[PDB]
RNA sequence: GGACCUGGCGGUGCUUCAUAUCCCUCUAGAGGAGCCUGUUCUGUAAUCGAUAAACCCCGAUCAACCUCACCACCUCUUGCUCAGCCUAUAUACCGCCAUCUUAACCCUGAUGAAGGCUACAAAGUACGUUAGGUCAAGGUGUAGCCCAUGAGGUGGCAAGAAAUGGGCUACAUUUUCUACCCCAGAAAAUUUAGC
């Protein structure tokens, strides 16, 4: 509960109320319709004049579809625990039933065209919102090293260029299928085999580097743990990118149950550290969404999302703009930044006649459902929540 | 709910329709002879002779021009009215071009005859002083896919900048039909878009023969007695749906009709626009009768332009002879 | 350490053809004008936001002084009726849609790992899942505010600019009107299919 009526009020600082109307509050992180820069989009389309009919329609909604319900994959004990329930009330096959069929995706050419052509907008909308929340929070942030785990077709390094692109000077890329390391080559180079790359200093890599030595300012892994075959890889694949990292680690996942298990897999592990002498001793903190580093307060029943609007590819299929629902955690070195850290709204805000509904994430680590009226709130607090939207931060104090 | 076809749409030709022999034909019908005699009573000069037999050179005057087809448009009503009693009975819109306004509105029952000619006489001399005022005129310009107005008129801008001269006009005045326009201002400018055609690519150009640059700025002093002229007239409200000029959609309230009647006069007319309000119907449904009452046939040939099923059922109110001598 | 066996490269290229899906080539139409929508930027204290709830009834329509929504001020309230509110929730269930997941025998090798074909024939034969949508032709619950998320009043609010995405109208000489239903008279770049 960080909206007490009649206790709690609007956070000042800087002279808010008097110097700048009510649509431009700081928590306002909405991020207008992502457009992908047009070098990309046209080297996507140049890439795929070859084969773009009628199949490659069904073949790219074949794709999203399967990677946006896919599952984790069931670990030994649960399997034991089903197995052991099941013989207590075949039933090999009653498991095969009722479980989800995990497989590996071999990232083969045309996979790889398919999987572009399906997700590239998409993961670029997505890591824009996430790097907009570090740029808009924290504007003097100027990193000069970046590198992205999983790097698929090289969206997290043209959204990382579009933001940070007057101080990043290397773009670590790593992906062990050879194929879409080939094509994000391409795709950088104007969608051409050969050619002058369009961001400098981009690195390409077929096996991750395990070394605390080497550290990164940013470090990046969008839509990427999903693929891992096993929690244990999840947890090792976290552990050497937090301790590569820098100053954020950033984790983008499907907005689904399955995505924001995995991040708050990793949000824990970061969180709680298990190392005895680390070479880089600072402590994390959650930078982003969360505003307090206590258990997720909804992973119980339901999950946590986001939602950026965006611009798609243009394609004989891509007509309407379209949104991407993802899961994200910003893991940043060192302590917060203050005390005075806001709700977080979690759920599309419900304008209606003289009040609004918010879902908030508070510091205190619980949910709390909020019904915002001018009476109840105050005017100021009660415009700033009409004003605010899904993914904002709601500037209120005791 | 009465099905479009036996419904019928007024439309009101405004100045350059004027000829020689307006009125022939119209004499003799029911009521036009007080319609004239008023006219004399309050212009104070015999439109009659002039409109029937004159020089036209004195009709070609704009302080002539105006009156004459307002009255002329009102006894073409009148005959309409004699011959088919239904049409004006069902008629469901009313138009007019410039000046035809006038008589639309005196047509809908919102104007008096004597009143609405007042209005047409001050909004004259007005618009001849302001013309007196500075040289400008009219050019008719047919365009093709690739013609540009907006920057054939800046390059007219900058051409009168670089001769010298304080905010030179040149504009769009008067919408009539796909890729044909009116620009209007600064002689100079009309005679850049002459020559360098070309370069603009217009396909046929013409002058037209008239006494100023109407519907631009440069008719501001002539806003200011019209709406003097207005003040003390007391417009009702329209019987009929009649379309307005500055913005091609229906006169809906009596206390707007007297700034946007001032508004007119220095804004560009919006003819394209209001056809396509007034006809504008998915394929396959039917179209109401047309007929232009006044002097002219010109908007039957912009009808046929805009809309060419809707120009199947025109016809136009003779004003120059009768086949029958009532 | 020696011998042998299965592998693993869902690997890499090169040769020829069957080479159907998929490709191109090829054929016929689709850019202008006027309105309406999508996104951005700028701007306002504020919404160019909606009519089982206006107006217009030739069609359709804009903002209407309808009313609701928003902004700035105020007023009530034990009141309508143990009052009042599409306020929320299908992230409550159920309905409906959609996403994904779902053998045996007989021989050979010394009864080693292991292997088994020849036709003029030589061991081979037999439901769950989803922070999913839908509260408009459908339901059962759960919660909210109840000196205000209820009821009123006084003013405002009625945006501006482009590049591009889409939609509707008219667009003619192989045309248009009348008579006839075919020998008459007057007027004047991608994209969509292909079969
Ligand atoms: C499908 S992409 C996800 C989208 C991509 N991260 C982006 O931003 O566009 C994830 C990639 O991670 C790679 N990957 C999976 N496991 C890996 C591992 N253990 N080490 C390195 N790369 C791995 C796969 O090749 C796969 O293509
Ligand atoms: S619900 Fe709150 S604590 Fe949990 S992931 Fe979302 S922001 Fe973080
Ligand atoms: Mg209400
Ligand atoms: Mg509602
Ligand atoms: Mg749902
Ligand atoms: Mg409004």
């Amino acid at each position: 509960a960080a909206l007490v009526p009649g206790v709690t009020q609007v956070d000042n600082k800087s002279g808010f109320l008097q110097k700048r109307p009510h649509r431009q509050h700081p928590g306002i992180l909405k991020l207008p319709h992502v457009r992908l820069p047009q070098a990309l989009a046209n080297g996507a389309q140049l890439l795929l004049l070859g084969s773009a009919g009628p199949t490659m329609e069904n073949q790219v909604q074949t794709l999203t579809s399967y990677l946006w319900s896919r599952h984790l994959p069931v670990e030994p004990e649960e399997l034991q625990r089903r197995a052991r329930h099941l013989e207590k009330k075949a039933v090999l096959h009653a498991l095969r039933k009722t479980t989800y069929h995990w497989q590996e995706l071999s990232y083969t050419e045309g996979l790889s065209l398919v999987y572009m052509a399906a997700r590239l907008d998409g993961g670029f909308a997505a890591v824009s919102r996430a790097f907009h929340e570090i740029r808009a929070r924290n504007p003097a942030f100027q990193p000069q090293t970046l590198m992205d785990f999983g790097s698929g077709t090289g969206s997290v390094t043209w959204a990382a260029h579009s933001i940070w692109g007057q101080s990043l000077r290397e773009y670590m890329c790593v992906d062990r299928s050879a194929a879409m390391l080939v094509l994000a080559e391409k795709l950088l180079k104007g969608g051409s085999e050969s050619g002058e790359p369009y961001i400098p200093g981009v690195f390409f890599r077929q096996f991750l580097p395990v070394s605390p030595k080497v550290q990164f300012d940013v470090v990046v892994s969008a839509f990427s743990l999903s693929e891992l075959p096993s929690k244990a890889d999840r947890t090792e694949v976290v552990q050497t990118l937090w301790r590569k990292t820098g100053h954020f680690l950033v984790l983008v996942e499907n907005g689904t149950k399955a995505g924001h298990s995995l991040l708050m897999d990793a949000r824990d592990l970061v969180l709680k550290g298990k190392e005895k002498s680390p070479l880089d001793p600072r402590p994390g903190f959650v930078f982003a969404p969360c505003p307090h580093e206590l258990p997720c307060p909804q992973l119980t029943n339901l999950a946590c999302s986001f939602s950026q609007a965006y611009h798609p590819i243009p394609f004989s299929w891509n007509k309407k703009p379209k949104e991407e629902k993802f899961s994200m955690v910003i893991l940043a070195r060192g302590s917060p930044e203050e005390a005075h850290r806001w709700p977080r709204i979690t759920q599309p805000v419900l304008k209606r006649p003289r009040h609004v509904h918010c879902h908030l994430c508070c510091p205190d680590g619980h949910m709390q459902h909020a019904v915002l009226t001018a009476r109840r709130h105050g005017r100021d607090l009660y415009r700033c929540a009409r004003v605010s939207s899904w993914g904002d931060l709601l500037p209120v104090l005791t | 709910r009465r099905m479009p076809g036996q419904c019928s749409v007024l439309l009101f030709p405004g100045q350059g329709s004027q000829v020689v022999g307006m009125g022939r034909g119209l004499l003799n019908y029911p009521r036009v002879r007080e319609l004239y005699a008023a006219a004399r009573r309050v212009l104070g000069y015999d439109l009659l002779e002039l409109s029937l037999h004159g020089p036209q050179e004195t009709l070609d005057r704009t302080v002539h021009c105006q009156p004459a087809i307002f009255v002329a448009s009102l006894a073409a009503v009148e005959k309409l009215h004699h011959l088919q009693p239904s049409v004006i009975e069902n008629c469901v819109a009313a138009a007019g071009f410039s000046v035809g306004e006038f008589a639309a509105l005196v047509f809908a029952g919102a104007m008096e005859f004597a009143e609405g000619l007042y209005a047409v006489k001050i909004r004259a001399e007005a618009m001849q002083e302001a013309s007196e005022a500075v040289p400008s005129g009219m050019l008719s310009v047919l365009g093709q896919p690739q013609s540009k107005f907006n920057f054939a008129c800046l390059e007219a801008r900058e051409h009168c900048k670089s001769l010298g001269i304080e905010n030179p006009v040149c504009e769009v005045s008067n919408y009539l039909f796909p890729d044909c326009r009116v620009i209007s201002g600064h002689q100079e400018a009309l005679r850049f878009l002459q020559k360098n055609s070309s370069k603009f690519h217009f396909r046929r150009t013409r002058m037209l023969p008239v006494s100023g640059a109407f519907h631009t700025r440069l008719m501001e002093p002539a806003v200011e007695p019209l709406t003097q002229a207005l003040k003390a007239v007391d417009i009702k409200k329209p019987l009929v749906s009649v379309y307005s000029n500055v913005h091609a959609h229906r006169y809906r309230h009596p206390g707007h009709i007297h700034k946007l009647l001032a508004q007119q006069l220095v804004s560009p007319v919006k003819w394209e626009q209001t056809m396509h309000a007034i006809y504008e119907r998915k394929k396959g449904r039917g179209f109401p009768q047309t007929f232009e009452v006044g002097p002219g046939r010109q908007l039957g040939a912009i009808l046929k332009s805009c809309n060419m099923q809707a120009w199947k059922s025109y016809s136009a109110v003779d004003v120059l002879q009768t086949l029958e001598h009532v």
